[PDB]
RNA sequence: CGCAAGGCUGAAAAAUUGACGGAAGGGCACCACCAGGGGUGGAGCCUGCG
């Protein structure tokens, strides 16, 4: 359950960053930023597919 | 069971030790054999990490389970004279 | 060759695991529910 | 000619497909090989079992055309992999063996 | 000395192409997942069937 | 010959399992329904 | 290299006890007398291959002459899917070559008494040209039917339950051309791995032999052969017992490789007398000579005479299954178990087993009168590796 | 203190006291017996060492150093013997890490991962993955830059992304065995911290591995860019009006 | 063994296994005969004569 | 749980409607004729197939 877990069970797992030898390329895209990118592209392609049908 | 509130048992075999998902109820359930009557019943360890304290052939106290396998009636309360939640909270060591 | 062998082994292993644990969970639920319904019948008669 | 027509002509030459002979024609046949030729027929009229070039030889030299069997070669190579690579994949971590010096 | 020395490239978790020697993957025996079905090669039993 | 045993004795002996040693329209209502 | 044995007598018993106790052995001077074919026999080297296959970490070393081997045993894993096979339910293949004269029970008896002490299951599948599922003239090996319903109930007595033993033949075969050859494939699946066998007690008299059931098998001959054999065996045993019942089994022929040939043409019979008391059964077998062509009624009378011999002779267990029950009694827990042997039952193979157990480190045996009660102290080893969940 | 794998440990197990160096491994989700690098706090992990064989379900204690000058609580680990074997199956994750070189819509060329087309031909068809979560498959070795390859991904990856391949390399424990013959005398193998403090070598620390705080700007995307021919062909009720 | 079902059988005479049943005549085969001498190296050859006006070696 | 689950045995027809053709006459085809065009095949590079 939720009372059968310690605080070390609850402890957050940190996110790694972009390596410092590669920081000029921008931020390291993880699942959240990838979800934002994919949502924007699927939305724009949905509008373009409806415009091509019309 | 019987006429008592808690029964004792021998842990015959931790069934579902090779189950995949961690907090599965098949992972948590343990086949024990009651001492007084002799029958093999199944009981829930309360937690998957708490399963590791239950070893084979250990005297186990078990009570009712009052609220994924609906119908397994018992839960393991004490193992070898020490309370299982105390073992899980790391209050006591298990005398073997 | 290693692709075909590993995919065959993965299919056979996953099918065997699914079959075995469906049998185990069904037998455990069957026995425990049978004893629970027998105890509820013997308790409701009191 | 067609493959159908040449197959029919070769089987009429080998006497496997011809008209229903009378008992007198069978008497003539018992009065007066074919499996060895049927093997060549079943090899020649199924030409995709083996790899052939179409052009023939580039420079003719005279000195005294199946160039490879891909089906048989693939089955042979898969048997070799069954005997070595799958066996090592089974015995990934297997220590010790019989040391046969004889 | 082995415990204090540097880890091998197989024991470091992230081995990029600068760490190891040139064709050092061919000497290792690792397992990994593949993607998708392979195509079935036509064998003589398949053509016979 | 009387060696033909039975299906039960064939099931215990000639199977793959070795034999363990520790065994020894009345009424109108129903017709209308 | 440490422990030292000589001779080729009870070779499989020595290797199996070495595997079970973990004591490294060195067996020297296999065939010193034979100048024509010195060294190891083909069935012996194939048993070495099978032992290496089912164990793990065992190192076997055969010398240049072939007359000395040494053997440092490992653990009996069985068919684990990481080391021995690819899947846990997969049968480990074992091929034994065409120049094999001994029966397959020569491989099955040590494997069946080494199998309850394994880690995972055992799923061995004996294929190949030289797999004879019959009795041999040979060293008078048991058949598969004799082996199954005569000695696996003894594991049932020890508490290794025969609900999970699966010994099944897929083809059956006799010897064929001379003693060499075979062809019939088998597979044995031990799924019942125990920690410690129970200390059993065979002490009460197994007096009333209640019934006789048996198997008469024919591979490659006419199917009237087993009917004539049943009439012969019933003509002998109807003086004594009202219920003798013998199943008839017939297989066409097994094919081996040279282009395949049909080999293993023969026929045989195997009687099992069941005593009403407990798990006490007396077995006897007889097979046709692989070149002779003798009368099936002669074979039926011969096996009935051997069965009446074993019924007259045996205390509780016959001498064919006496080494297996005695070495499992030695593997049991640190108590005494009491077997009731006949005085005629005691054999040089049984005596050699006693010498081997005393050399290995098990306790001696206590022999008193009642036929004699032999009492064995267990050593309490059991199986070494088992995943205690 | 936590207790690391590889570092030695004095096991009291049976009548034997013996110092050996174990390998700590979790049983991942009952699949592969993955090798950990430390023991988990407040959790039973599996260990694996090379010592004498004991019949299982035998409890044991486990110390680090038999010294009286330990300021607190000399006993380190407890537990029970699970099973015994030869040639264990412990497995550690090895990630081959690469970088995209040219990025098309799906097929990206990936550079700093392999060294030759022989290695790529071995790892053909392998499940490659982006850090972001995009799956993909190694398709074909690339000819002209030796060591690059073509991998068709799920969607378009970015040049900032890191492309990993998660292989499982087996790890065998070492076969070391000290007896703790205390009445005679014995050499005690030290721990890695004592070795580093004695022979003066700093602990290896990677600055790319140490966790940092990541400054994420709010992701704003470009507006929709409709092509000219489509924007001139679509009808009057849905024609785009831009002053 | 020459029968009236238009074939001959070859048995091995140890265990009496049929070596090969071989259908060889168009009518009921009357008689069969071995050549007795293996002095010429051919003693396992035999003739068979049948109602369809044929002998077969 | 019951049936299936007992070996004259031992690997490699149909037809009053069917089997195969021949001769004559049609139709079509850049796997045919006719008129042209273009490859490949010569030297080098290399995917792939054997």
């Amino acid at each position: 359950m939720s009372s059968l877990r310690h605080a070390i069970q609850r402890r957050a797992h940190k996110e790694r960053a972009q390596p410092l030898e590669r920081q000029r390329l921008g931020i390291l895209e993880k699942k959240k930023d990838y979800r934002l990118r994919a949502r924007d592209y699927k939305k724009k392609q949905a509008v373009l597919k409806s415009l091509r049908q019309k | 069971f019987g006429g008592s509130s808690h029964a004792k048992g021998i842990v015959l075999e931790k069934v579902g030790v090779e189950a995949k998902q961690p907090n599965s109820a098949i992972r948590k359930c343990v086949r024990v054999q009651l001492i007084k009557n002799g029958k093999k019943v199944t009981a829930f360890v309360p937690n998957d990490g708490c399963l590791n304290f239950v070893d084979e052939n250990d005297e186990v106290l078990l009570a009712g389970f009052g609220r994924d396998i609906p119908g397994v009636r018992f839960k393991v309360v004490k193992v070898s004279g020490v309370g299982l939640l105390a073992l899980w909270k790391e209050k006591k060591e298990k005398p073997r | 060759f290693i692709r075909r062998e590993q995919l065959r082994i993965k299919k056979e292993k996953d099918e065997a695991y699914e079959k075995k644990f469906k049998r185990i969970i069904a037998e455990i639920q069957n026995e425990e529910g049978r004893a629970a319904n027998e105890y509820a019948r013997e308790k409701a008669a009191r | 000619g067609s493959q159908l027509k040449r197959l029919k002509a070769s089987l009429r030459e080998q006497g496997l497909i011809g008209p229903q002979k009378s008992k007198k024609q069978k008497r003539q046949n018992a009065n007066d090989q074919k499996a060895e030729a049927l093997k060549s027929i079943r090899e020649q009229f199924n030409p995709f079992q083996f790899k052939t070039n179409a052009r023939g030889p580039k420079f003719e030299v005279t000195t005294n055309v199946i160039k490879g069997r891909p089906e048989l070669s693939r089955a042979r190579s898969e048997e070799k992999r069954r005997q070595t690579i799958l066996v090592e994949m089974q015995r990934r971590n297997k220590v010790g063996g019989i040391i046969d010096r004889r | 000395a082995e415990l204090v020395a540097k880890r091998a490239w197989t024991l470091a978790g992230e081995a990029t192409a600068a760490d190891r020697p040139v064709n050092s993957l061919l000497g290792e025996d690792m397992e990994f997942d593949h993607v998708g079905k392979p195509v079935p090669v036509v064998t003589e039993e398949v053509s016979e069937s | 010959a009387d060696g033909k045993m039975s299906k039960q004795e064939l099931k215990v002996y000639l199977s793959s399992r070795p034999p363990d040693p520790t065994r020894k329209p009345e009424d109108s209502a129903e017709l209308l329904a | 290299e440490f422990l030292r044995f000589t001779g080729h007598r009870a070779f499989t018993q020595r290797l199996v006890l070495a595997t079970l106790y973990g004591r490294p052995i060195h067996i020297s001077k296999i065939r010193s007398s034979s100048a024509t074919n010195p060294g190891l026999a083909p069935h012996e080297i194939s048993f070495l291959r099978l032992l290496e296959s089912v164990t793990n970490g065992s190192i076997i070393d055969v010398s240049y002459s072939g007359t000395t081997i040494t053997y440092q045993p490992g653990l009996i894993t069985g068919t684990v899917p990481g080391m021995n096979a690819s899947l846990s339910s997969d049968a480990i293949e074992h091929v034994i070559p065409a120049t094999n004269t001994r029966g397959i029970t020569y491989f099955l008896i040590p494997l069946a008494l080494l199998a309850p002490f394994s880690k995972a299951h055992l799923n061995v599948r004996f294929t190949g040209p030289g797999v004879i599922t019959s009795a041999t003239h040979g060293a008078r090996d048991l058949s598969i039917d004799t082996f199954r319903t005569a000695v696996l109930p003894l594991y049932g007595l020890f508490g290794i339950p025969p609900a999970r033993i699966e010994l099944r033949v897929l083809q059956r075969s006799c010897a064929g051309p001379g003693g060499k050859g075979g062809g019939g494939i088998v597979e044995m699946r031990f799924a019942s791995q125990v920690r410690l066998p129970k200390t059993l007690h065979l002490n009460r008299r197994p007096g009333k032999v209640r019934r006789i059931r048996g198997v008469a098998y024919c591979t490659g001959v006419a199917a009237s052969h087993n009917n004539r054999m049943i009439t012969a065996a019933r003509g002998v045993l109807n003086q004594l017992v009202s219920d003798v019942h013998i199943a008839a089994q017939y297989d066409p022929a097994p094919l081996v490789a040279e282009q395949k040939k049909k080999t293993g043409i023969g026929f045989g019979l195997s009687l099992v007398a069941e005593t009403s008391a407990e798990g006490v059964i007396y077995a006897a077998d007889e097979v046709a000579p692989p070149e002779g062509g003798v009368v099936p009624e002669d074979i039926g009378e011969k096996c009935a005479y051997q069965l009446l011999d074993v019924i007259a002779q045996g205390g509780c267990v016959m001498a064919a299954s006496a080494p297996t029950v005695l070495t499992l009694m030695a593997m049991g827990s640190e108590d005494v178990g009491r077997l009731r042997l006949g005085r005629r039952v005691v054999s040089p193979e049984l005596l050699e087993l006693a010498r081997d157990l005393k050399a290995f480190g098990a306790a001696s045996w206590g022999i008193r009168d009642a036929d004699l009660i032999v009492s064995v102290k267990g050593t309490g080893v059991g199986n070494v590796g088992r995943k205690v969940a | 203190k936590i207790l690391k794998t590889g570092d030695p440990l004095i096991f009291s197990l049976g009548w034997r006291r013996f110092q050996t160096l174990p390998i700590y491994s979790i049983w991942d989700n009952r699949t592969r017996n993955r090798m950990l690098k430390y023991t988990p706090e407040h959790m039973h992990c599996f260990g694996t060492f090379w010592g004498p064989l004991i019949a299982p379900n035998t409890s044991f204690c486990c110390f680090q150093s038999f010294s009286a000058s330990n300021p607190g609580f000399r006993i380190a680990a407890t537990g029970t013997v699970l099973s015994v074997d030869e040639s264990t199956e412990i497995v550690k994750k090895l990630k081959l890490v690469g970088t995209p070189w040219k990025i098309f819509k799906n097929t990206a060329f990936i550079k700093d991962m392999f060294n030759s087309s022989l290695e790529i031909a071995k790892f053909e068809g392998a499940a490659i993955r982006t850090v972001s979560g995009i799956r993909g498959q190694i398709k074909r070795a690339l000819s002209k830059p030796e060591g690059y390859f073509r991998a068709t991904f799920e969607d378009k990856i970015l040049l900032s992304d890191i492309v990993i391949l998660k292989a499982w390399y087996p790890v065998k424990p070492k076969q070391f065995y000290n007896p703790a013959t205390n009445l005679i005398g014995w050499q005690s193998m030290r721990l890695t911290g004592e070795i580093r403090r004695a022979e003066n070598i700093p602990t290896p620390q990677n600055p790319n591995s140490t966790y940092r705080k990541i400054e994420r700007p709010e992701r704003h995307f470009n507006p929709l860019r409709v092509p000219k021919n489509l924007a001139a062909e679509l009808p009057f009720k849905s024609q785009i009006v831009q002053t | 063994t020459s029968s009236a079902d238009k074939n001959i059988r070859i048995w091995g005479l140890d265990f009496g296994d049929c070596h090969k049943a071989l259908f060889g005549h168009q009518d009921s085969i009357l008689q069969v005969a071995f050549i007795p001498h293996n002095s010429d190296g051919n003693g396992h050859y035999f003739f068979s004569a049948s109602k369809d006006r044929t002998i077969k070696y």
